[PDB]
RNA sequence: GAGCCUGCGGCUUAAUUUGACUCAACACGGGGAACCUCACCCGGCCCGGACAAUUGACAGAUUCUCGAUUCUGUGGGUGGUGGUGCAUGGCCGUUCGUAGUUGGUGGAGCGAUUUGUCUGGUUGAUUCCGAUAACGAACGAGACUCUGGCAUGCUAACUAGUUACGCGGCCGGUCGGCGUAACUUCUUAGAGGGACAAGUGGCGUUCAGCCACGCGAGACUGAGCAAUAACAGGUCUGUGAUGCCCUUAGAUGUCCGGGGCUGCACGCGCGCCACAAUGGGCGGAUCAACGUGUCCUGCGCCGACAGGCGCGGGUAACCCGUUGAACCCCGCCCGUGAUGGGGACCGAUUGAAACUAUUUCCCGAG
């Protein structure tokens, strides 16, 4: 069996190629296990907005989307090397195991 | 803070007069109607939007509005 | 290997997406630069590059393209072969911002007017 | 151990391991200051069959907990008189020369894990006071 | 006081390719590109640096870096001291 | 045959589990009666006292609590014996006692059976907390 | 010679061990999420990097 | 106000480490001061050095050796925490997030300009209604965006769990640990709903709305982005942002152990109880959450505490971790008292290095 994880950092983009591997995963009648929500991971830093020491101790707050999609699929690896190349989109990291 | 702004007075107004029999006077209808007819990228507009058009059926129904 | 993490590996890739666009700022802002598009393939990275006239950056035979595709593989760890470099020419600069604001700084460089540049772009 | 008091627990079971003086009790530790963020030793006499018989009732609720997190159990509020109070550990070697001491009993079992969930015995005498303070109310 | 044998390995590696990026940092021990030999980082940045001064190198810099591109001059100027005919041509041009 | 209905304070999840005995009413294992907040008793004794001894008999629930604070769960226990219990009335039994049973805890306090919207909201900068401001 | 005084000082850690990676300044540095840059810079490349306000 | 922690004047005089002093100065410069690096202070190795001669040096606070395109081979190549933020840009604060600006056409005036952009009601709002020589629109406001409150409805989960009966002790009941059967209440995150002054009553140019009741997860809130612009309000010490000037090889980059953590009284903000009595103590008992982690830390030896040693997990919903958090809850002790109140001032660890205690702990200390 074979696990590939979806690590990107927008939804938008990450639920499009999630949904169009499991359909390219399917049409070849392959077991494909329901894709995992991971908790997603924002990443806070607080940073001063002046260069300087004069302002009102107004703060930045930024943040940074991190959510990771579980897709497992057992099934030959020989099968599943052209799947991987079909949806492919920049933002999304694919990691095959 | 319950007042509408323009983009709710003028389209709720628009509406009405292209679309007088299609709204009634429930909410919930009425919600369903501006889906179909106008295109909205948000939802608490067109409820604020079919939300008036309800009282202005209540007012039209009474009277005509000025 | 390092075994990158997901909250260090997104912050290396932003900061080479960053590191790269101020290098192709002061480098490319003669021939009209715009920004670059980076798809995180194995064995093939490949960097698009737009700009707004591409025949001069290519050279007689792809001798400027052969640099730049030479700088970065050294510098940020690249190896033979597994880097591909491609120049593309964007329409409609008029709506690119680092576009038009490149423009009149080469022309405001040389005191003839404020209000003539500035107009000429609008 | 549950369905009863679990204050009157403890101190009932306390005064069953005082019966059976089986446990290690060791010289030196019994008479110091229990942990870093108290102020003076304990007021009670026998405060080391307390902890003994309150160290056996957290690992009849939670297993494979080793003296690293017993130390947790028993933190409190440490006083920095001027500096703000903050939460520290208790002690790791009166958990430890108390986790040994139940183990020669046949309480607890040793593991890769870290002091795994009690003996068979070790249960059965946990229920045994259980049932008598039960009886006593 | 820079040596004579280092003086060939920085060229010809600059030579075969007309690239050459160096961290800008006085304290650096050796180069990454220039690991066979001992070569500090100073005997990077100013034997670069009097090419640029005299008109044989373009540079370029990212905050710590620079990149360094062999001018058509300069690389006449490698031509006849590297002592290589006027028929080879580098990997760049 | 058995219904699972969760209840929320602050952070504390009380999810109760409704199964049928004779008088055990007992807290992640522990008995009801007996939980450490004992000023807090009649609380947890609230929807016992009002709802019906001889309706509260032949009732057994064991609730698992997680999450916030002493006080918030014991709120969270009230709120999960109270809604599960009512739960049981309406999908097992008919509606004519599932509603007396409603209309007697609303009547006493509404938030055993609706829980409070109310959390922490996020602190702002320039001040200690929320809104005060140093 | 002078290669044993001129920066024999450990550089193991301390604020001058480490400085900002684009400015090159000691002071303000965010040692988070491997930035390893002044705060006053990352303003300006948090667009770039991908922090952007998603408040 | 009390002791104390830091910040800035004032003093000190190797220099007390500089800017910024109403709002919009004083835990600010993300600056909580051992070295760094620190701009200040004083001593020095030093071409780890160039656009048109040895670097050393056991002998010392000088004897001689070797390398063999870089030596004032003879007026400019350049460095920047050095000045000027009353020369600047970029950013930021503030006016002020108070709600205010602009165009066309038409009207008034010779004209600059004015009307629109308004008496009133309402709205947080130039938000609407209404009025009207103005009409119609734009910016802002609002909308929008991420958050939180519910959805037993859906999409899925051995990197999240419950629930069903079986090997673990007690009295099958009653409580725990160990294994792959059903699906998702609990957990996570995707899609899509839900809340609009919609319903009733009352008050209102019966418009704009407002108020009270229901039903209901709420009659609903907390961020962000934020206009025409202005200030001589800060930033040259955040930048390979920069102009110019000063300083530029006895150096206005370093660096060596470091000196710079400095007091007769006044000032801010902040932690800590007092004026035990609602508190300190001791022993129970029992519940979080965001966030981080190549460093976080789990088990076993042993210190009283602070530590130390070997063995391990975790680049993470996988390990820390079910984050056993404090206050609080319960039992006992203390008691017209500067008291068990108050915690001021007088062995380990980090590193190359703590003296002017870095922190930590022990006893004393009041
Ligand atoms: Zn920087």
């Amino acid at each position: 069996r074979i696990r590939i994880t979806l690590t990107s950092r927008n939804v938008k983009s990450l639920e499009k190629v999630c949904a169009d591997l499991i359909r390219g995963a399917k049409e070849k009648s392959l077991k494909v296990k329901g894709p995992v929500r991971m908790p997603t991971k924002t990443l806070r830093i607080t940073t001063r907005k002046t260069p300087c020491g004069e302002g009102s101790k107004t703060w930045d707050r930024f943040q940074m989307r991190i959510h990771k999609r579980l897709i497992d699929l057992h099934s030959p690896s020989e099968i599943v090397k052209q799947i991987t190349s079909i949806s492919i989109e920049p933002g999304v990291e694919v990691e095959v195991t | 803070g319950r007042v509408r702004t323009k983009t709710v007075k003028k389209a709720a107004r628009v509406i009405i007069e292209k679309y007088y029999t299609r709204l009634g006077n429930d909410f919930h209808t009425n919600k369903r109607v501006c889906e179909e007819i106008a295109i909205i990228p948000s939802k608490k507009l067109r409820n604020k939007i079919a939300g008036y058009v309800t009282h202005l059926m209540k007012r039209i129904q009474r009277g005509p509005v000025r | 290997a390092v075994q990158i993490s997901k909250k260090r590996k997104f912050v290396s890739d932003g900061i080479f997406k960053a590191e790269l666009n101020e290098f192709l700022t002061r480098e490319l802002a003669e021939d009209g630069y715009s920004g670059v598009e980076v798809r995180v393939t194995p064995t093939r990275t490949e960097i698009i590059i737009l700009a707004t006239r591409t025949q001069n950056v290519l050279g007689e035979k792809g001798r400027r393209i052969r640099e730049l595709t030479a700088v970065v593989q050294k510098r940020f760890g690249f190896p033979e072969g597994g880097v591909e470099l491609y120049a593309e020419k964007v329409a409609t600069r008029g709506l690119c911002a680092i576009a038009q604001a490149e423009s009149l700084r080469y022309k405001l460089l040389g005191g003839l007017a404020v209000r003539r540049a500035c107009y000429g772009v609008l | 151990v549950k369905d009863v008091n679990q204050q009157e627990f403890v101190r009932a079971l306390a005064a069953f391991l005082k019966k059976s003086g089986k446990l290690k009790v060791p010289d030196w530790v019994d008479i110091v200051k229990l942990a870093k963020h108290k102020e003076l030793a304990p007021c009670d006499e026998n405060w080391f069959y307390i902890r003994a018989a309150s160290t056996v009732r957290h690992l009849y609720l939670r297993g494979g907990v080793g003296v690293g997190s017993m130390t947790k159990i028993y933190g409190g509020r440490k006083r920095n008189g001027v500096c703000p109070s903050h939460f520290s550990v208790g002690s790791k070697n009166v958990a430890r020369k108390v986790l040994q001491a139940l183990e020669g009993l046949k309480m607890v079992e040793k593991d890769p894990n870290g002091g795994r969930r009690l003996t068979p015995q070790g249960t059965r005498d946990l229920d045994r006071i259980a049932g008598q303070v039960a009886a006593a109310s | 006081l820079m040596p004579k044998k280092n003086r060939i390995a920085i060229y010809e590696l600059l030579f075969k390719e007309g690239v050459m990026v160096a961290k800008k940092d006085v304290h650096l021990a050796k180069h990454p590109e220039l690991a066979d030999k001992n070569v500090p980082n100073l005997h990077v940045m100013k034997a670069m640096q009097s090419l640029k001064s005299c008109g044989y190198v373009k540079e370029q810099f990212a905050w710590r870096h620079f990149y360094w591109y062999l001018t058509n001059e300069g690389i006449q100027y490698l031509r006849d001291f590297l002592h290589l005919p006027p028929e080879i041509v580098p990997a760049t041009l | 045959q058995s219904v699972q209905v969760f209840g929320r304070k602050k952070t504390a999840t009380a999810v109760a589990h409704c199964k049928r005995g004779n008088g055990l009413i007992k807290v992640n294992g522990r008995p009801l009666e007996m939980i450490e907040p004992v000023t807090l008793q009649y609380k947890l004794l609230e929807p016992l006292l009002l709802l019906g001894k001889e309706r509260f008999a032949g009732v057994d629930i064991r609730v698992r609590v997680k999450g916030g604070g002493h006080v918030a769960q014991v709120y969270a226990i009230r709120q999960a014996i109270s809604k599960a219990l009512v739960a049981y009335y309406q999908k097992y039994v008919d509606e004519a006692s599932k509603k007396e049973i409603k209309d007697i805890l609303i009547q006493y306090d509404r938030t055993l059976l609706v829980a409070d919207p109310r959390r922490c909201e996020s602190k702002k900068f320039g001040g200690p907390g929320a809104r005060a401001r140093y | 010679g002078h290669q044993q005084l001129y920066w024999s000082h450990p550089r193991k850690y301390g604020q001058g061990s480490r400085s900002c990676r684009v400015c090159s300044n000691r002071h303000g540095l965010i040692r988070k999420y491997g930035l390893n840059m002044c705060r006053q810079c990352f303003r300006q490349y948090a667009k770039d990097i991908g922090f952007v306000k998603l408040d």
